[PDB]
């Protein structure tokens, strides 16, 4: 029983800012992280999966690291398709558990 | 072409049993695993249930152990969850999702979903 | 014999008599109590943590017929990981591992099992293992430990143990991580000692864990007739696990080998910046000292009185002779 | 190569031929003649009691521990038509393992090594194997060897050692002796470890020295293994007929292990080079420490030790320097200063 938490509980910045959201590991993940972005209204989107190798298709401005235990999602430059809700996820084994949840606001 | 397809969802009375049924097309349901991922109304989304039928083996969410039942069939590329014991907590949008292994290292392999679909109210 | 054990702190005895109808349960630390169930025909389980007390182990590992040299191996636990073959009863011995943080060196607990006819006997030297999870399983009749015979057991107590090295592993992974993180970040004297005692903890994992995959495999291909055919292929199970678990232990040596080796052979252009360091101030500073010594100079008579603004004249002789001895360097980067 | 006879050496009578080694403490003669029947365990002192097996049908295999004592060596190569110069190359230790296909005999020269922790020797020690007719002449020269397994194999019946004749006699002599060369390679590759760690942290004279030690253990072990691929290499690739041609599969399994180990050697020649230059490194890494506290007072005192130098200045003429102060201005330039050099020394810290 991994749970995952996630800061801030939101985030307000304009196009064109970089943008970090942290994700703590309560217990230890060894590398097995995925990042998402929810839009209102849609599916979620998979974004990067093990914290450094991004998806195929996705903007080449995504980016994501892993320090120690912790893990980020940054991204160098906003968009306004971008402010969007994103979520943290970790698969270390069969049970899986989400992050709380980011909102990304405009400033 | 290929796209995940959602369906069984409704009103519920509470206290009652529902089956929610998942269609695919581009692809087949035995080779890949599908999730099943609850999101509440401005919450956050929770893994709910597993599936991966090529190899059969079956495993469910801590939270919701014992309250629902899983399975797959490639017969008509279909995935059957069926949920008793509902309550108002309940409420919310259940998503298909389609999931991949992959390698980071020799001893532990990862997980993630790529694809999802438009899910249906619960 | 002899005895060799670190800890002397508790010695615990316990029995486990299972069945496909009632299990038995039994807690005491009387050595007497357990001679029934050994002559009982029913699969059992012993436990015996403490090997300070040695009349006690002795009296038990003679009485089951088992011969002195396995009862040596038992205390002896400064050796390699090495399964024991005979005609009616097979011995195991294995180098529990466990990991801690504030502090990053391996701990290693010697943990020996036995299994004789339908008996399997295990020897714990410290409290503390991950034993449990088959325990509260086949308490509460899940699974299909009941049906099967004690070689289920066994092959269940190895699979556990192997998870437990499967968690090491993840928690060295993160040690690992951070450590290349902060290596990258900012290489300094304590990133470099932490990259000593991890290669050393990772040398130390390598030596206990190869030797499990050729334990597996002898116990996968030799198939001994004491443990029945229908259990061979899960016994192949955890050796395909204990495979996977030998490799990312190689890899992970690979990584601190990278992690060392371009921190050595550059010291010595270490030691080239501090010459330079050295040398410049003295090149420039030394002399002036000097200087400062000659046209402070205290004779009777004052030969700079006859000179006309000399301080200007020797401030900008000093100041010159540092700009040109400074310009005499760095024209092929000294700095 | 021409013809060979025995070598004639300055201050030795012609003809003598002489013991090169330091061990003169024990002497046995162990035979075991086995059938498949039943064995006949027989050790002795007395050499004429051996002779008469020559012509035994059975296999028999005549283990001569101490050849410190040359007559028996002589009377032995007498009796079974040993030629004299083989048996100078018994007697002679110096030598690296060899082989000599002879019409009535095969002869070959082979070496066991001793390595022992608390004393970093490697021990070197011949061993001489003489195939001969249906028995195995073997010398040795003290009391301890490999071919321990051999000898319970033969008691025992285990395996099936005793349904061939002395040929497999002789591969299971050879197949112990590679096999305790694995052994001894492992024991190297745990001193490695240890000196490697040692080296690493602890940088002295002494793990220098034993650095070079193991090199030159390792030289040797090149040296020694280097002829023992080749003699097995002709073992197997020239069968003479001593060597029956039913036995000659086994020794290319043998073959196969001897080129294993060379390539451990191989591989440790090159760690043990790179344990050297570590050393070296370490001992930089101390120098650099103490010199870089040497820098610190040595790049903040001169730069000032001057200034009260430039200002030790003896005059009258310029007033400035009597100008009404409580010395707070040169004070704090030269605290100023000497924070300078601290913060510029802060980044790429010398401490
Ligand atoms: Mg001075
Ligand atoms: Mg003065």
């Amino acid at each position: 029983d991994i749970q995952m938490t996630q800061s801030p509980s939101s985030l307000s910045a304009s196009v064109g800012d970089r943008v970090t959201i942290t994700c703590r590991a309560s217990q230890s993940v060894s590398s097995a992280v995925a990042w998402y972005q929810q839009k209102p209204g849609k599916a979620p989107k998979l974004l990067i999966y093990s914290a450094s190798s991004l998806y195929s298709g996705v903007p080449s401005r995504f980016s994501g690291s892993r320090s120690g235990t912790d893990f980020t999602l940054t991204i160098s430059s906003l968009q306004p398709e971008d402010f969007a809700t994103y979520y943290c996820q970790q698969s270390s084994s069969s049970l899986i558990t989400f992050g709380q949840g980011t909102k990304v606001e405009i400033k | 072409e290929v796209q995940l397809v959602e369906s069984g969802g409704g009103l519920v009375q509470p206290g009652g049993s529902l089956r929610l049924s998942c269609a695919a097309s581009g692809f087949n349901v035995s080779y890949y695993s599908i999730h099943w991922v609850r999101q509440a109304p401005g919450k956050g989304l929770e893994w709910v249930a597993s599936i991966s039928s090529s190899s059969g083996s079956t495993s469910y969410a801590d939270s919701v152990k014992g309250r629902f039942t899983i399975s797959a069939d490639t017969s008509k590329n279909t995935a059957y969850l069926q949920m008793n014991s509902l309550r108002a907590e309940d409420t919310a949008v259940y998503y298909c999702a389609r999931s991949y292994w992959y390698y980071i290292w020799s001893y532990s392999y990862g997980n993630a979903m790529d694809y999802w679909g438009q899910g249906t109210l619960v | 014999l002899v005895y060799t054990g670190k800890y002397r702190e508790d010695f615990e005895i316990e029995v486990m008599n299972y069945s496909i109808e009632e299990f038995r349960e039994f807690k005491t630390t009387d050595v007497e109590s357990v001679l029934p169930f050994r002559d009982s025909s029913t699969p059992t389980w012993i436990n015996i943590t403490g090997i300070h007390r040695t009349d006690v182990v002795q009296r038990v590992g003679e009485f089951f017929g088992i011969h002195p040299l396995v009862l040596e191996d038992i205390l002896n636990v400064h050796q390699r990981p090495k399964v024991e073959f005979f005609e009616n009863y097979v011995f195991i011995v294995l180098k529990m591992f466990t990991y801690d943080k504030n502090l990053h060196e391996l701990e290693s607990e010697q943990v020996s099992l036995i299994l004789t006819k339908n008996c399997v006997l295990m020897f714990q030297e410290k409290i503390g293992d991950v034993f449990d999870p088959v325990r509260e399983r086949i308490r509460y009749n899940r699974g299909i430990i009941r049906k099967k015979r004690a070689d289920y057991l066994l092959y269940s107590l190895i699979d556990a143990l192997v998870d437990d090295y499967f968690v090491l592993l993840e928690k060295i992974d993160d040690e690992i991580d951070v450590l290349e993180e902060e290596v990258l970040e900012r290489p300094e004297k304590e990133t470099v000692q932490r990259t000593h005692q991890l290669k050393r903890n990772l040398v130390e994992l390598r030596k206990t864990i190869w030797p499990l995959r050729e334990v597996l495999s002898s116990l996968y291909r030799d198939v001994p007739p004491l443990i029945e055919k229908e259990t061979v292929p899960y016994f192949r199970d955890v050796y395909d696990h204990t495979i996977q678990i030998a490799d990312t232990v190689e890899t992970f040596r690979d990584i601190v080998s990278g992690l060392l080796d371009v921190y050595l052979s550059s010291v010595s252009n270490k030691t080239n910046e501090v010459m330079k360091v050295l040398t410049i101030i003295a090149t420039i500073f030394m002399p002036l000292t000097f200087i400062a010594g000659i046209y402070g100079m205290n004779f009777e008579y004052m030969p700079e009185l006859r000179w006309k603004w000399g301080y200007p004249v020797v401030l900008a002789v000093m100041g010159v002779i540092a700009v040109i001895m400074v310009v005499y360097f760095k024209k092929k980067k000294w700095l």
